[PDB]
RNA sequence: AGGGGAUCGAAGAUGAUCAGAUACCGUCGUAGUCUUAACCAUAAACUAUGCCGACUAGGGAUCGGGUGGUGUUUUUUUAAUGACCCACUCGGCACCUUACGAGAAAUCAAAGUCUUUGGGUUCUGGGGGGAGUAUGGUCGCAAGGCUGAAACUUAAAGGAAUU
């Protein structure tokens, strides 16, 4: 019992919602961290690196450390968190504590004959965070992942197994490339494909159906 | 648009424009002008023998206060004064 | 379709055109309000009553659509409609807020200014632009009272009326109070009028 | 999508916008869901029937949704003279 | 607004914008018939004359050149055609 | 790095070099 | 610098919203009454909280202000005692001769035709 | 770099240049479009006008002012305390 | 000037989707445009369009759909061999499951898959998806 | 090379202040600042944003023209003209709120319609110095202009914003 003061936290506590497909479907906002980890407790975590950054004061140097970290299980779900803290111990936990909130699913598609399980993206996507952009190309079966080690682990924990990658600008900015890649894998679902050309019933949100479990 | 022409029968216009543009390379320029052949003291050679005439005590730049014990060597085929640097410790007496 | 019981009845029209609400904004016009109707000289505009009433019953349908009336919130920073919001808070749930709208009402999950709405209504988008801008961060549809030159962006349902006239803002607040009660079942007397009159929702200087 | 022998795939099939017919992002915070009731000739709206129109974040950004909900309502039959296709 | 009727626009809007910007090309100029007082002498005068036309009888100039239309004389019975 | 005065000095050097050239030819 | 601080201000309006009809304009019995309210440690601070509390109580006698709630700011008696100011507002007044003479209004709105004069200018 | 338009010159023509008036910081103004500060100060300052009115041989009449159209405040009036340095709220007026 | 009539018509299409419009006015209604717009209805990519004709050039009113993503014209007139069509769709097409880059042969105007069926190649205009 | 040569005024002559001041500051003062016939072909010659053509969120003001409303005025109220009002149009110089979009940001109704990369065309640049320098050509009375390197040296030069 974590006494959810919000509305979505009560829904996940009551057990009415058993998966995060529909909240992703309805784009309802998420501001609580436990829903992601309680629903997905098997995700793996790792930290790219630590960037020391300081703010100049009148006396001495007042320095912090910049930490970025990717969250998400190996099945189509992945997130990122960008944060800095006065010490490296709290930066990684402060990195992950906000990384769970921005978790987005993936548009895993096929490269040919759509025979086996999904392996790559269904379309090429782009993402521009700053002056650096990343171009993702669907890759044939067993072609592996062709990217720099800083970004190649993003694809590995994103649930995808082989995507051709292209980049522009200075890629040494790891946090910009990480977010540019993140923007790319979020825009891949923004592509309209003939398989979605059929209309949908547009189901109602479960919050309206389960509005009887409010605060009072 | 976007600068360079995009015409079907315009090939020669941006072909010559390409030639003037690649003229600005450091690689393209000295490859044909023969700077490594007419100005360099090696004549396009990876290695060359020579005769040591005297030694030098040239200092270093900032912030290092040291001397590398350089030596002066004269070539044979070309024949111009050239400075050389002793690689390892204790070899100055072997290149006296 | 509608059962034709929400037409332009004389009883709701006599008070509607007796409160100079038919006039619009000045010669400045926005294409989000195509309700221009043979613009009057001196630069003032005239809106058509039919579309305002038809969208007003539609807006009342939105409020009655929610199952829990508590989440309904009305935003008003202008001094004319402050008393209207608190008065509308008694007939239904209608969680009110007047004066300075606190920033981050929907966000900031620890503050005592927590709001968990589903529908929020703004009397004038120009003054309460913060509420509408914030409502797009928590996935909450907004209803707005927009004139012919008001900033009607970020709006789902716009009610064309005069937000500068003292009588008009309180008048529209009174009508939507009746209809939301009528569609909720509390007002069984569909044909009979409502006992309380319109100038209930009128702020005064003392 | 669907592969050859069944095995339903493409989890999280998203709703499509009802105004300009494009897809919306799962993290798109500018998209809202609007429900409209229906009164069956009794003077009070019966709950349980709510037509759901999808308003994308783009139509919200341009402020055209205010002049859009009348378009879809009149096409359904909820409005009579609010919307006029002729210009 | 994203839905507009460019196929069948309202005639009030069509007859207001510039002629080159309408749905179809059409001039706003028109012909007319004017009588010089006295003899009938049926003639047709186009509104944008840019000239001082006169009847075949004598110097009976009815319209004067102007930047826009032609300024008709004080005594003229012109009928829309 | 005053462009104007270093530029003027460059023209003075041009003058001197032209004089040196004209001494022989 | 004779300026009050929030330390005495947080305790003051807390006293007013809960313990208003206990004190009076008096000063020394206000000090004595402070002992009969939630315990306060320093007597020096007691000299200021009593001095502040009567200061707002001089202001309220000439018109109550914001930030106070002692069940008469929450009077709520017919809103501002005007509740339903009907006095036949939607009739009478000018409806005896019928009002809304107007110009270019529902007279040219062809949805329906209502009464009242339609010729002004 | 601030000062998009610098001054109000968007068209062409270059105008001309007039001398700067009693500044000791006179220079070529960037065209006639500068800070103006036109002055309508009276010939006689406030007070001491009662003596002038009494000493007038004829009654009423007089009381005109100096009508000086000034172009003297240009890029140096901060020394003369006329044009105030400001910040990103400079969007007021031009 | 009016160099490529295809540029303005196809570009004027491109702006109208990203702003979410419903109809587009198209000029100057050439034979290679009307056939360009003709091969989408059979694939359900644009819907229906109207041809209002005047004596000078005519005008096209295009009623579009949101299923479309992006359309363009490749300039200049490029030459395509039988060993080049698969090269082009692997270059500027997101995938082969969707999107049909089109081209014209001596026998009218078709798409890349349809021309692959033709066993013949030809002249390329642009891409549609 | 002539005319003119009043004010200002490269040089210069003086008087300051300054340790030093042929600089800032005061007064004179030649060439010049004006024009004629012939050269000079340069600038932060900037909107640092090439030209042509099409589309894209709005509003207001303004220049020139035009259209309609017994419009308000001007007399010989009224015929007219012209001054303006209202509504709109074309061509513009341009502004105000926002950013669907771009940009590293400053910002941009284009610096947008560029990885979802392709409307047509011309010119320029591949690290900073050396150096717009050497030489070779070319025009110019001269001063100068156009074209235009190399050797050698360095790991930094430069742009937008933050504390």
């Amino acid at each position: 019992g974590w006494v959810p003061v919000t509305k979505l936290g009560r829904l996940v506590k009551a057990g009415k919602i058993t998966t995060i497909e529909e909240i992703f479907l309805h784009s309802l906002p998420v501001k609580e961290f436990q829903i992601i980890d309680t629903l997905l407790p098997g995700l793996q975590d790792e930290v790219m690196n630590i960037k020391p950054v300081q703010k100049q004061t009148r006396a001495g140097q007042r320095t912090r450390f910049k930490a970025v970290v990717v969250v998400g299980d190996s099945n189509g779900h992945v997130g990122l968190g960008i944060k800095t803290a006065k010490e490296v111990a709290g930066a990684i936990r402060a990195g992950i504590i906000i990384a769970k909130l921005s978790v987005i699913p993936i548009r895993r598609g096929y490269w040919g004959t759509n025979l086996g399980q999904p392996h790559s993206l269904a379309t090429k996507t782009t993402g521009k965070c700053g002056s650096v952009t990343v171009r993702l190309i669907p890759a044939p079966r067993g072609s592996g992942i062709v990217a720099s080690p800083a970004v190649k682990k993003l694809l590995q924990l994103a649930g995808v197994e082989d995507v051709y990658t292209q980049s522009n600008g200075k890629t040494r900015t790891l946090e910009n490339t990480l977010k540019a890649a993140f923007v790319a894998i979020g825009n891949t679902y923004g592509f309209l494909t003939p398989n979605l050309w059929a209309e949908q019933p547009l189901p109602v949100s479960p919050l309206d159906i389960y509005s009887d479990e409010a605060s009072a | 648009g976007k600068g360079k022409p995009r015409g079907l029968n315009s090939a020669r216009k941006l072909r010559v424009h390409r030639r003037n543009n690649r003229w600005a390379e450091n690689n393209y320029k000295k490859r044909l002008l023969g700077t490594a052949f007419k100005s360099s003291p090696f004549g396009g050679s990876s290695h060359a023998k020579g005769i040591v005439l005297e030694k030098l005590g040239i200092e270093s730049k900032q912030p290092n206060s040291a001397i590398r014990k350089c030596v002066r060597v004269q070539l044979i085929k070309n024949g111009k004064k050239v400075t050389a640097f002793v690689p390892n410790d204790g070899c100055l007496n072997f290149v006296d | 379709s509608l059962p034709a019981t929400f037409d332009l009845t004389p009883e709701d029209a006599q008070l509607l055109l007796a409160a100079n609400t038919h006039l619009g904004a000045r010669n400045v016009q926005v294409h989000q309000e195509p309700y221009v109707f043979n613009a009057r000289p001196d630069g003032v505009h005239v809106i058509n009553v039919g579309k305002t009433w038809e969208k007003l019953v539609l807006a009342a349908r939105i409020i009655a659509a929610i199952p829990n009336p508590e989440d309904v919130v009305a935003i008003s920073s202008r001094t004319f409609g402050q008393r209207a919001v608190l008065k509308f808070a008694a007939h239904t749930g209608a969680t009110p807020i007047a004066g300075r709208f606190t920033p981050g009402s929907f966000t900031n999950y620890i503050t005592r200014s927590f709001k968990e709405p589903r529908l929020v209504i703004v009397t004038d988008p120009r003054s309460d632009a913060q509420a509408i801008k914030e409502a797009s961060y928590v996935n909450i549809p907004v209803i707005a009272l927009t004139d012919l030159d008001s900033p009607s962006e970020f709006v789902d349902v716009a009610i064309p009326c005069n937000n500068r006239g003292k009588h008009s803002i309180g008048l529209i607040w009174y009508l939507l109070a009746r209809e939301v009660l009528r569609l909720r079942g509390a007002l069984v007397d569909r044909t009979q009028p409502w006992s309380i009159m319109p100038d209930l929702y009128f702020y005064r200087d003392p | 999508m669907e592969n050859d022998k069944g095995q339903l795939v493409e989890l999280y099939v998203p709703r499509k916008c009802s105004a300009t017919n494009r897809i919306i992002k799962a993290d798109d915070h500018a998209s809202v869901q609007i429900n409209v009731a229906k009164v069956d000739e009794e003077g009070r709206a019966i709950p349980g029937e709510y037509v759901t129109y999808a308003l994308s974040g783009y139509v919200r950004s341009r402020g055209e949704s205010d002049d859009s909900l009348n378009r879809l309502a009149q096409n359904d039959g909820l409005l009579k003279n609010v919307w006029s296709y002729s210009r | 607004v994203l839905v507009q009727d460019l196929l069948h626009p309202t005639a009030a809007s069509e007859a207001r914008k510039h002629k080159l910007k309408t749905l179809v090309q059409g001039p706003r100029s028109y012909f007319l018939d004017v009588k010089c007082p006295g003899c009938l002498n049926i003639t047709t005068v186009f509104s944008h004359a840019q000239t001082a036309v006169t009847c075949e009888s004598c110097s009976t100039i009815l319209c004067t050149p102007t930047g826009g239309k032609a300024k008709l004389s004080e005594g003229t019975s012109f009928r829309r055609k | 790095m005053r462009a104007k005065w270093r530029k003027k000095r460059t023209r003075r050097l041009k003058r001197k070099r032209r004089k040196v050239r004209a001494r022989s030819k | 610098g004779r300026v009050r601080t929030k330390t005495v201000k947080r305790a003051s309006k807390a006293l007013i919203e809960r313990y208003y009809p206990k004190l009076t304009l008096d000063f020394q019995t206000n000090k004595r009454l402070c002992d009969e309210i939630a315990t306060i440690q320093s007597k020096r601070l007691r000299n200021k909280i009593a001095g502040y509390t009567t200061h707002l109580m001089k202001r309220i006698q000439k018109g109550p202000v914001r930030g106070i709630s002692f069940k008469l700011q929450e009077e709520e008696r017919e809103r501002k005692d005007q509740y339903v100011p009907e006095v036949s507002a939607l009739d009478l007044s000018r409806s005896n001769g019928v009002l809304n003479v107007d110009n270019q209004t529902s007279d040219l709105v062809k949805s329906l035709g209502l009464k009242l004069p339609l010729s002004v200018i | 770099p601030k000062k998009r338009a610098s001054n109000g010159r968007n068209k062409k023509g270059r105008g001309h240049v007039k001398p700067v008036r009693c500044v000791n910081c006179s220079k070529s103004i960037p065209k006639d479009k500068a800070i103006k500060r036109m002055a309508i100060r009276n010939i006689v300052e406030a007070a001491a006008v009662r003596d002038l009115s009494e000493a007038s041989v004829y009654p009423e009449y007089a009381l005109p002012k100096t009508y000086n159209k000034l172009h003297y405040c240009v890029s140096c009036a901060i020394h003369a305390r006329i044009v105030r340095v400001r910040s990103r709220e400079d969007r007021k007026n031009r | 000037t009016r160099s490529s009539v295809l540029a303005d018509a196809l570009n004027a299409i491109n702006n109208a989707e990203k702003t979410g419009k419903r109809q587009v006015l198209i000029r100057p209604s050439s034979k290679v445009i009307i056939k360009f717009l003709q091969v989408m209805q059979k694939h359900g990519y644009i819907g229906e369009f109207e041809y209002i004709d005047d004596h000078r050039s005519g005008k096209i009113v295009v009623q579009l759909n949101g299923r479309l993503n992006k359309c363009g014209v490749i300039s200049p007139r490029f030459n395509v061999k039988i060993g080049d069509i698969e090269k082009w769709t692997a270059n500027l097409l997101p995938a082969r499951q969707f999107g049909y880059v089109i081209l014209t042969t001596s026998a009218g105007i078709m798409d890349h898959e349809e021309a692959r069926r033709k066993h013949v190649s030809g002249k390329i205009l642009g891409f549609v998806y």
